[PDB]
């Protein structure tokens, strides 16, 4: 219910306090009392403030400010991510005595070297660095019982994961780690099985992935929109294309504005009936059309792998739809595109979706590659 | 064209989109 029913010191509900949260989320509900009781965490959950303090909080209570060396080590993939989270620490921790750094490979070795010569209870860091600190014993490491990985899915690919064991080699044997993802699929299952000792499994995002799929988007006027959507029409080896719109009625209109503009396709939305939904989404299956105008329908069914460019038309406000819209459910990749039509009012939406899934939504480029989209 | 349901929120603008003034064609600059 509130912050204290965790049952943390003074200065950490102060620091809580302070930051204006009352109520914890559901990470935190899931993840805080979990991470202090010692266990392990493997969570899954949208980026956000709530998340990275669903990490912060359990790390302020456990490390004591009266021991003067690093006893939590936090592994982020970018410099970006490492500054909002020491941000998040220092704020958090404000009132805890407790001294926090980034290491990252932007910043000079000398000035971290020398810093690392004062106190530092929690080091946020990337791999590289960090390994570098680490080997040279710049930074001791004989007491971090903590060790975190945010968007630990982008350190844990093929190159980066052998980093991060060797970063682990240095941390005490027993030692607790909180492993932290927006996309579920992760490379390694022998690293998983060999570095997390029972741990405590988290999920509140829906059971799906962004892998392989390339994602653009196009500043486009709403006046703009049908002009855009055309030349892309021309532009793309398309196969079959969902496009998704933020209600019904724009769903029929874009329709029939498409027929018109001599493209075939189906189109579904809620009103209808699942029957009707049903025949549409088996007709469309079987390639009776190239092109499906779909609102936002829940109950999914089975992914179509002929689909290879899924444009929204309209941009959604949540990144829980963005991923209901644009996600598969292979744990392997999906060669396709994703278009996204971004009026001025959708650029806040653009920018906080691209953070909480963890993903790339670049600037559309001049001609698109083939074999992002196109397979053999 | 056919619409004619129950108005929602981000219909409101839809004159804007599908307006007969609204340009087509391949022509789209990016």
């Amino acid at each position: 219910n509130t912050f204290e029913d965790f049952y943390l010191k003074r200065e950490l509900l102060m620091g809580i306090f302070e930051a204006g949260f009352e109520k914890p989320s559901p990470i935190q509900e899931e993840a805080i009392p979990v991470a202090i009781t010692g266990r392990d965490i493997l969570a899954r959950a949208k980026n956000g403030t709530g998340k990275t303090a669903a990490f912060v909080i359990p790390t302020l209570e456990k490390v004591k400010p009266k021991l003067n060396k690093i006893q939590a080590l936090i592994m982020v993939p970018t410099r970006e991510l490492a500054l909002q989270t020491s941000q998040v620490v220092r704020t958090l921790g404000k009132h805890c005595g407790i001294s926090c750094m980034v290491t990252t490979g932007g910043t000079n070795l000398r000035d971290d070297i020398l810093r690392l010569n004062e106190t530092v209870h929690i080091l946020v860091g990337t791999p590289g660095r960090v390994l570098d600190l680490a080997s040279r014993k710049v930074a001791d490491l004989s007491d971090c019982s903590l060790f975190i990985m945010d968007e630990a899915d982008k350190m844990l690919s093929r190159d980066f994961k052998t980093i991060i064991e060797q970063i682990l080699s240095f941390l005490p044997p027993t030692h607790q780690s909180l492993l932290f993802s927006a996309t579920f699929p992760l490379t390694v299952d022998e690293f998983m099985d060999k570095h997390l000792h029972k741990p405590y499994e988290i999920n509140l995002m829906e059971e799906l992935t962004l892998k392989g799929i390339t994602q653009y988007y196009a500043f486009v006027e709403e006046r703009q929109k049908l002009h855009c959507l055309n030349t892309l029409f021309s532009k793309l080896q398309i196969n079959q294309a969902i496009i998704f719109c933020n209600s019904t009625n724009r769903v029929e209109l874009l329709a029939k504005k498409i027929t018109d503009l001599g493209y075939s396709c189906y189109y579904s939305h809620a009103r209808m009936k699942q029957q009707e939904r049903n025949k549409v989404f088996h007709e469309f299956r079987q390639g009776k059309v190239r092109t499906l105008v779909c609102s936002d329908l829940l109950t999914r069914g089975i992914d179509i792998q002929a689909v290879n460019v899924v444009i929204n038309f309209d941009f959604p406000k949540t990144a829980e739809t963005y991923l209901h819209r644009i996600g598969r459910s292979g744990r392997f990749g999906h060669l396709g595109l994703a278009i996204n039509l971004i009026n001025w009012n959708d650029r806040f939406n653009l920018y906080k979706i691209e953070q909480e899934l963890g993903t790339e939504i670049a600037a559309i480029p001049a001609t698109i590659d083939k074999s992002l989209y196109v397979a053999e | 064209g056919y619409g004619e349901h129950e108005l929602e929120e981000n219909d409101y603008l839809n004159d804007e989109t599908f307006g007969d003034n609204v340009q087509v064609g391949t022509d789209f600059d990016f």
